[PDB]
């Protein structure tokens, strides 16, 4: 099994990785959420259009729970990993708490989550 | 089916003071109706401050006292102190829970200071429950010895006296007392009862002899 | 264990020119108390009494057919009976069931209705007997009576000491025993009076 | 335990060690298994000891009884067929394994054995008890048809040692008896007297 | 071990001013049958410490190959130090108590005798890792027969000396083959002194029968 | 042992005598059988001694690491819900417990009653342990959510009492805490001795 | 329990201690072993204490039924004999393990007892959880022909053997020593044996016991 | 499972028992009986084993029946329990045990109420109040707390009252029904059953 | 001990289940509820052992729901019963098997009602109605006595109250409240407790 | 089963019947329980055969390898060790009471028992199986120190036909090997060959 070091240091303090994972995020299509007095809205740019697409298929904002959405912008095939272990570890959450998780306590799972493929072998 | 466990016998006590505890225990080591050795205490120095007692099968109380001797090394390079009697305490509950479903055959009495300099007594049973008590007994003969101390320790069942403090003294000869009286009648208890005192002073020793029969 | 279905403790000691003989109340099965005045002291005489622990159908059985042999001793012979012939006749009873024995284990307290020298003794539930100079105890709480008598009897006690003695060594003893108290009866036997006690005692 | 009998021209010869055994405790070092029945009738005892002795003492009760109402000595076979009786009858509740050996004047020297379970046969030589496992290869082995008494008595003696070296159950001293017609001659073998077989060291 | 094969019985030792001795007869038994009559129960661990074994006798060939090894390995060294009689028995108690734990114990009780910086060392060790020192051991029907013997001349007399305590353990070896049903009158005597471990034998007691004929 | 509770108008009534056991043997009559989990949350203790105070021990702990990742007192759900999650992966392994998980959370008072066989249910009244069954007696001829303070402190105390004259393995002190909104206080310590010459 | 008995040159010493347990705690300090079975025979008892009381008891009746009827002294035979017989036909339920001595016409004789009515006849024996002990005693230094005093000795020290190695046995030493001339019953022969003295006293005078009600009865 | 209770006031004793007869998982009667008349003054109340309960119940009610035939007068609420005690006792260890667990009540004109407990093993206690069956274990505590030696019987049948309702509440098993009686000097009453 | 009941008519299913949590002789709790909500659609109704029953509900009812946030849509009644029952049949000789007895009831867009069996086994039945525990021994023949396939809901509760007064008339167990809801094309619906 | 073997200077001699049963079935009477593991090395086998197969075939894989890389001929201690070694290691899953003899150049003719439990003794000569209790005796009565070739091999044959008279579970023919510097020479006793000696019919 594979334990290359992947994320590392380099001379200055810089995780290039983590840096070149965030160039990847900035090449995704933009996404803005605002938060209102009652109300929070999620919009987000494009895909493609493209009119013989599907356009069920490509959505950018994703349940959680009942309580909680996200938009991501970046590589959609990595948001889609990091939505299902969320979406895994709501379901815990309402196991063993028997209340549905806050959007911090998501927020801060899926932070973790991103911070452990930062400093983990082989990824 | 092999057994892993022998009863070898073994009557503690502790008694905590203002400013003193107590740790006693007889020096006989059985099995079945045989007597292995006459000079075997039941009484294991674990700091200036604390003496632990241990009863039961013998195997798992040379094994306990060995597993404490060392985390008391390990406590004291991670944290540089002495661990303190309360914590020797609580340490043994989980290393007897460790065993839950193959439980150390041990009773164990600890006597020492707490830190205020008072005398403290914790009584445990084979899978670490415990609490704090003024006085205690243990072991072989332990239902024989503790209704003396209830009575004449703890004042029950007594109108119109004067509920002093425990001297020195009087504990030490209420010690020899219940000691020679378990001795007539638990075929386990006897030959000899050693008495650990630990004080600010230090820790001092006394043994009397019981019968040997 | 059988001998432990319903709790219980008796003792005896003797003193000076006198003797006691105590028991506590509860009448229980296994955890349940049932009821908290319940009979084990029984009198053989004037100055004989018999207690029995054990398993409380067979302290009334035992108690029963007992008084029904000595009542008719007595009857045949000129007299009172004897505290060390009580004793033989308890433990020919017992043993008469050797094979399948009643569960009880008697103690004796008295005095010689002619000499009114103490007398105590227990027997096994098979019927040997046991005379002792000092003190008897039978029960669920036999190493703790023992620790208590052990420590506290002293010889030639008269029968205020003895009182204090045995009602001592009882509380403490049973107050170490879930199945045992419920109260304590305490019967003082002097040459020329019986003195019955109950003791203020704990009710848990 | 070991036991063991010969028959030979005009009687025979009996044998036993002395070891009884409570657990792996020699209760008795010098045991006399070896109990007259009549005066030239003895049984060798195996077994229970309480089993054994309360059997024979029976039958030196119904022997003795039965000789005197007949006015005659008592038949070798007579003495076995009252064991073998008792032994038969209680076998549920006994644990007995008898020799019966001696001389009568209407058929000689007889050796008879009870073993557990009270069937009964006649042999010219018997063994039994723990021990006897260990010899069986000797005796065969040894045995030779028309041996003196003297002859009897070695062969005896060297079966028990062997047996002795080896069981844990069985040792102590050597009990022989030889009966004829002109009556028993008892005797024991111990220490030195026992015959001795080397270890075989390297 | 669940099931003990060849075993062994008793093991005697006591001390005495200057050293130890043990003894232990040659026998291996295969339940009541007096099968191997000429093995040794007992090993010198190194100059200073020897071991004497009761139970199966499987199991102390391979505590004999284990801590065979272990002098040796520490032999290899040469670096000053090597173990006490204390820290075998210490080492054997752990084994021992380690094996019982796993529910797989060595079917073994062991004395271990010692003499080292001037003082005599006699320990206990059994199979469930109970051990403990005194003045005199003996395992097995010993605990019974010898034992009493032991500490009845001891109480008179708490130093021996070694031709004391050798004549002591010699009667009490003639009382073991009177009463003991596993025993065999082929024994050694190993001891302990000053200048090492010494292993005597094939020895042998002897006996008195005069009793045969006091069936009294 | 006998331990009981209940929720009423004003929070949470939870008490407990002081007797062990080993065996038929008085062990000890002044055992503490009330676990401070935080300064909100109070656990029963009744079965096994080791057992109960080795899990409810270990409760505390991991409410405690909750609170300080999520930054808020656990509920008294969550708190049942990780000791009977805990448990459950022992069942069949002899662990002996009966617990009253007991509390004041957002939903108002909370009572859970959580053991060593998995189950874990809330409700307004239990009692849990050898004297149980004399408790639930004295306490239902009593309960009404409407009891006034002084009133409940008295029943609870009376139905502990009552369970430690009948049950053999039962005894010592009653003693008797409340969880209000802003925490549990100790009320009373009482020698069943002392409350028979009372009542 | 530890008894035992001896042959001398002219009798025979039985021994005992006086521990009685049940379970492992000492009931009686004090009991006595050696029973009675005719002026000229004793029995040491082991075993299951009704059983050997009662069993040495209907013997002993029995056999004085016996002289009674003959006018003679008793034989230690039949006493053997009644106790065996009777043992055997219980089968082993009886748990009676003695240790029977005396001196008849024929002398001196010793046999040991046990439960499944097995004799043996021996010049000495032991029996009781402190058995071996006192067997060891005996197989280390009994001789034949011992005088009174060597064999008094000797029994002492083997019972003493059982008492201090066996938990089973303890208190004092009884014997008996019975030869043509003389019964010593000796009874306690030795008391090696004291409990230590009290240090503190606890002389709790009148009125520190709570008492709820009193019934005074007078008596003629 | 069955239930037995009694109450012993100052010059009375209440009793009442439930009235399933059950078998598995089914109740099989709704209207059953456990009391059995000894004579004017005595109620014994048996439950425990099928066979055994009848059997023994209807051994002492004609015996003690035989004895007012006999003699001209009834046997005493004390004699029958001792009468009722022995024979129970007696079985015991024989070929035939009883397995039954008894109350019996009665008036006696000089003795007054008398209420005795006694189990299978034949253990007699006489009590001022008791019962029988896994009810017994809920219901005992309720009688410990609120009875007095003094109690008027219209408070004795609310306390009653009180133990009844505890089982409907808290015991798992469904006795809906029970047969009440009181004896006093004027002998044996029934009351109506308390039902739910 | 533990009822559980179901009826399914042509365009509903309706279920029942008793609300005593007991333990040893007394009831703990008499408004337990036995009933897990595992979509808008479908109920799971458990009983057995404590501590799987309530596991295994839960561990059911958090896949079901995670399985709509994953897809957009819930799964069937039918595919749930069947995700149910692998899990159990996949646990049966496991280190954990679950000893819990079900039943599933759902409404489906496009098959309509469903009701299914399951017992510990894992044994998966369709049943037009069905009970689990020993209660289900008095009632399943009163269903099959007056059960129709075209049966309307006031009648199936009327059906269904025949069945638990058949548990208080004739059960040996105290079983006093029933929960009792719907399903249909609507969702659940909490109907009145059903009370004596 | 009996099994035995011998010393005597320059070589052993080996023995075995050939009975092997389940239950009281003879299920082979001519069976081989004298096993080569190397050149001049034979166990002699009792107890379960499987067993007794299973641990001689991995024994004989040890042996050969080690004696490969040595490129020497293997000590008949060393065999023995290895029987040793797996018999003790697995005594709790084994019946197996095993004899090692056989020669080599440095120690000669060499007896190991390895008795169930896994102990290994050197003997003079050994004797296992179930029908060995029946010739103890025998066998102490008549071994003599420094017996030949040809008189071992009488004593054997003697000692089984004893051992196979008595014991139900031994047997059939008698299998003898003798071992030395020169070789292995085997051979069967059959019928009448077998020493005989009479049942002791009545005088
Ligand atoms: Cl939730
Ligand atoms: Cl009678
Ligand atoms: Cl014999
Ligand atoms: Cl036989
Ligand atoms: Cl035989
Ligand atoms: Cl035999
Ligand atoms: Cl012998
Ligand atoms: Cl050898
Ligand atoms: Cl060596
Ligand atoms: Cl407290
Ligand atoms: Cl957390
Ligand atoms: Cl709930
Ligand atoms: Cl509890
Ligand atoms: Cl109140
Ligand atoms: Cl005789
Ligand atoms: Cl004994
Ligand atoms: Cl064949
Ligand atoms: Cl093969
Ligand atoms: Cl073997
Ligand atoms: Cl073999
Ligand atoms: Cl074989
Ligand atoms: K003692
Ligand atoms: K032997
Ligand atoms: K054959
Ligand atoms: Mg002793
Ligand atoms: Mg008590
Ligand atoms: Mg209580
Ligand atoms: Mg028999
Ligand atoms: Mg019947
Ligand atoms: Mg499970
Ligand atoms: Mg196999």
């Amino acid at each position: 099994s594979y334990d290359r070091a992947i994320t590392v240091f380099s001379p200055d303090g810089h995780l290039f990785q983590v840096e070149y994972a965030q160039e990847a995020v900035k090449k995704g299509s933009t996404a803005v959420g605002v938060r209102g007095r009652d109300i929070v809205v999620l919009g987000v740019e494009k895909k493609s259009v493209a009119k013989l697409q599907d356009e069920r298929t490509v959505r950018k904002i994703c349940a959680l729970d009942d309580n909680v959405c996200m938009a991501f912008a970046g590589l959609t095939a990595d948001a889609r990993i990091v939505i299902n272990r969320a979406r895994v570890e709501c379901q815990s959450h309402r196991l063993t708490v028997e209340d549905p998780v806050t959007v911090e306590y998501i927020t801060r799972y899926i932070a973790s989550l991103k911070q452990r493929y930062t400093q983990s072998n082989g990824r | 089916r092999f057994s892993p466990y022998v009863f070898n016998g073994g009557t503690i006590l502790a008694i905590a003071g203002e400013d003193f505890a107590i740790v006693a225990s007889d020096t006989r080591l059985s099995e079945g109706f045989s007597i292995h050795t006459r000079d075997s205490p039941k009484c294991y120095k674990l700091t200036d401050k604390t003496v632990i007692g241990c009863s039961g099968f013998h195997g798992d109380c040379l094994t306990l006292t060995k597993i404490i001797e060392a985390r008391l090394k390990m406590y004291k390079h991670s944290n540089n102190k002495a661990m303190t009697t309360g914590a020797i305490a609580a340490m043994l509950s989980t290393i007897l829970y460790s065993r839950r479903f193959f439980p150390y055959y041990v009773y164990n009495i600890i006597g020492g200071l707490d830190e205020e300099g008072k005398g403290a007594v914790y009584s445990f049973d084979p899978v670490g429950s415990y609490q704090r008590d003024s006085f205690k007994a243990g072991g072989s003969a332990s239902a024989m010895l503790q209704p003396l101390l209830d009575n004449q320790v703890g004042f029950k069942n007594m109108q119109n006296v004067e509920h002093v403090p425990l001297s020195l003294d009087r504990a030490m000869r209420l010690v020899k007392d219940v000691f020679i009286s378990a001795a007539e009648r638990d075929v386990y208890t006897g030959d000899a009862l050693r008495i650990c005192i630990v004080t600010k002073e230090g820790i001092r020793e006394e043994t009397v002899s019981l019968r040997k029969d | 264990s059988i001998m432990s279905y319903n709790g219980g403790a008796v003792m005896a000691m003797k003193g000076k020119n006198c003797v006691a003989i105590a028991a506590d109340r509860r009448f229980g099965i296994q955890a349940q108390m049932v009821t908290t005045d319940f009979q084990k002291i029984f009198p053989m005489g004037d100055r004989l009494y018999i207690g029995l622990a054990g398993l409380a159908t067979d302290v009334q059985t035992v108690a029963q057919r007992l008084k029904f042999r000595l009542n008719l001793y007595e009857l045949k012979e000129g007299r009172q009976i004897k505290p060390y012939t009580l004793m033989s006749m308890v433990a020919n009873l017992l043993y008469e069931k050797r094979f399948g024995p009643y569960y009880t284990e008697p103690v004796i307290a008295g005095l010689d209705p002619k000499t009114f020298k103490p007398f105590i003794c227990s027997l096994d539930l098979i019927g040997c007997p046991m005379v002792t100079d000092d003190f008897v105890v039978s029960g669920t709480c036999a190493e703790q009576m023992y620790g208590m008598c052990e420590s506290l009897w002293e010889p030639n006690m008269d029968p205020d000491h003895l009182f204090e003695t045995i009602s001592q060594a009882m509380l403490n003893a049973v107050d170490r025993d879930a199945v045992s108290g419920m109260g304590v009866i305490v019967h003082i036997i002097e040459k020329d009076k019986i003195t019955t006690r109950t003791l203020k005692a704990r009710m848990d | 335990t070991t036991i063991m009998a010969v028959q030979f021209d005009g009687g025979v010869v009996l044998g036993a060690d002395s070891r009884t055994t409570t657990g792996s405790y020699i209760a008795n070092r010098v045991t006399d298994k070896l109990t007259p029945i009549h005066d030239r009738i003895f049984c060798c005892r195996s077994g229970s000891a309480a089993d054994t002795q309360a059997v024979a003492d029976a039958v030196t009760y119904q022997l003795g009884f039965h000789s005197i109402e007949l006015n005659e000595p008592p038949l070798v076979h007579t003495a076995a067929s009252l064991f073998k009786e008792m032994c038969y009858r209680y076998r549920e509740d006994l644990m007995a394994g008898i020799i019966i050996a001696g001389w009568d004047p209407q058929e000689g020297g007889q050796v008879y054995s009870v073993p557990m379970g009270g069937m009964m046969v006649r042999q010219s030589f018997a063994i039994g008890g723990s021990g006897s496992s260990y010899i069986y290869g000797y005796v065969d082995a040894t045995y030779r048809e028309g041996m003196t008494k003297e002859e009897c008595l070695q062969f005896t003696a060297n079966a028990l040692a062997l047996a002795m070296e080896r069981d844990g159950s069985s040792g102590g001293v050597i009990r022989l008896a030889a009966i004829a017609e002109s009556g028993v001659e008892r005797q024991v073998l111990l220490g030195d007297q026992i015959p001795k077989f080397a270890v075989a060291t390297l | 071990t669940q099931n003990p094969m060849v075993t062994g019985t008793s093991v005697l030792g006591v001390k005495f001013e200057g050293g130890v001795v043990i003894a232990a007869d040659m026998l291996g038994s295969y339940g009541s049958l007096a099968r191997f009559r000429n093995i040794s129960r007992i090993m010198r661990v190194n100059n200073s410490t020897m071991l004497g074994a009761s139970g199966d006798y499987a199991d102390f060939q391979y505590l004999k190959q284990v801590l065979g090894q272990m002098v040796i390995d520490e032999e290899l060294l040469g670096d000053g130090h090597s173990y006490s009689p204390r820290a075998i028995h210490s080492w054997l108690t752990r084994a021992m108590y380690s094996r019982r734990s796993k529910m797989n114990p060595l079917w073994n009780t062991m004395v271990i005798g010692g003499y080292a910086d001037g003082e005599s060392f006699l320990g206990y060790v059994d199979m469930l890792g109970v051990a403990y020192e005194a003045p005199s051991l003996a395992t097995g029907y010993g605990a019974y027969l010898a034992q009493p013997l032991l500490r009845e001349v001891l109480e008179k007399q708490p130093v021996l000396s070694q031709t004391e305590a050798r004549d002591l353990v010699e009667r009490c070896m003639r009382v073991l083959y009177y009463r003991d049903a596993r025993s065999y009158n082929r024994f050694q005597i190993a001891t302990v002194t000053e200048k090492g471990v010494e292993i005597e034998g094939p020895l042998s007691t002897e006996t008195n029968w005069d009793i045969a004929h006091m069936i009294s | 042992t006998t331990t009981l509770a209940f929720k009423f108008r004003h929070g949470v009534i939870v008490a407990a005598d002081s007797r062990a056991t080993a065996g038929a043997y008085i062990a000890s009559q002044t055992v503490k059988k009330v676990i401070e989990i935080n300064p909100y949350l109070l656990g029963t203790m009744a079965g096994g001694a080791a057992d109960c105070s080795f899990w409810e021990r270990l409760l505390a702990r991991q409410c405690r690491i909750y609170e300080l990742r999520n930054k808020e007192r656990i509920s008294v759900a969550a708190a049942s819900k990780l000791l009977a999650n805990m448990v459950y992966q022992y069942k069949g392994m002899g662990l002996s417990m009966g617990t009253m998980i007991c509390g004041w959370d957002k939903r108002g008072p909370g009572l859970y009653y959580v053991d060593s066989e998995g189950n874990r249910i809330s409700g307004a009244t239990f009692s849990v342990g050898s004297g149980s069954v004399y408790a639930y007696g004295v306490m239902d001829r009593g309960y009404s959510y409407d009891l006034e303070v002084e009133q409940a402190y008295d029943l609870a105390r009376r139905a502990i009492y009552q369970a430690t004259y009948r049950d053999a393995y039962s005894g010592g002190a009653v003693n008797l805490y409340h969880v209000r909104e802003d925490g549990w206080i100790r009320v009373s310590s009482d020698n069943v001795a002392d409350l028979h010459e009372k009542y | 329990t530890t008894i035992a008995g001896v042959v001398y040159k002219d009798g025979i010493v039985l021994g005992a201690d006086t521990r009685a347990t049940e379970g492992m705690v000492v009931a009686d300090k004090n009991c006595s072993k050696i029973h009675f079975i005719s002026p000229n025979i004793y029995c040491c008892g082991a075993g299951t204490a009704a059983d050997t009381d009662m069993t040495t008891q209907l013997i002993s009746s029995n056999l004085e039924l016996h002289s009674l009827s003959t006018g003679r002294l008793p034989r230690v035979v039949t006493a053997n004999r009644m106790l065996k017989q009777m043992l055997f036909r219980y089968q082993g339920y009886i748990g009676a393990a003695l240790v029977l001595g005396g001196v008849d016409v024929t002398g001196p004789h010793l046999y040991s007892i046990y439960p499944h009515g097995s004799t043996d006849k021996l010049p000495y024996v032991t029996m009781g959880s402190g058995s071996l002990a006192a067997m060891a005693v005996f197989e280390d230094k009994f001789r034949p022909d011992m005088e009174e005093e060597e064999a008094k000795n000797l029994v002492s020290e083997a019972i003493a053997a059982g008492i201090f190695n066996d938990l089973g046995s303890g208190s004092n030493i009884d014997l008996c020593v019975i030869s043509k001339n003389k019964l010593d019953f000796l009874r306690p022969y030795t008391v090696p044996n004291k409990k230590g003295t009290r240090l503190g006293r606890y002389r709790c005078e009148k009125g520190t016991t709570a008492v709820l009600t009193e019934k005074i009865t007078p008596l003629e | 499972m069955e239930y037995l209770i009694g109450i012993q006031g100052p010059d009375y004793v209440l009793v009442a028992s439930d009235r399933v007869a059950a078998s598995n998982i089914v109740q099989m009667k709704d209207d059953h009986d456990k009391m059995f008349k000894m004579s004017e003054k005595i109620l014994l109340l048996c439950v425990g084993e099928a066979g055994d309960t009848v059997q023994f119940a209807e051994y002492i009610q004609k015996n003690v029946q035989l004895y007012k035939m006999r003699n001209g007068y009834e046997l005493s609420p004390t004699a029958a329990a001792n009468f009722t005690r022995r024979n129970l006792a007696d079985c015991l260890r024989s070929r035939t045990p009883y397995h039954v667990n008894l109350l019996l009540a009665g008036y006696d004109e000089h003795e007054g109420p008398a209420l005795y407990y006694m189990d299978y093993l034949a253990a007699l206690a006489k009590a001022p109040f008791a019962a029988h069956g896994y009810g017994a274990f809920l219901t005992l505590s309720i009688l410990d707390r609120y009875y007095t030696p003094t109690i008027s019987r219209e408070r004795a049948v609310e306390l009653l009252r009180k133990c009844l309702e505890e089982l409907q509440k808290r015991f798992i098993l469904n006795l809906p029904t029970f047969s009440v009686r009181i004896i006093d000097k004027n002998g044996i009453h029934d009351l109506d059953n308390i039902s739910f």
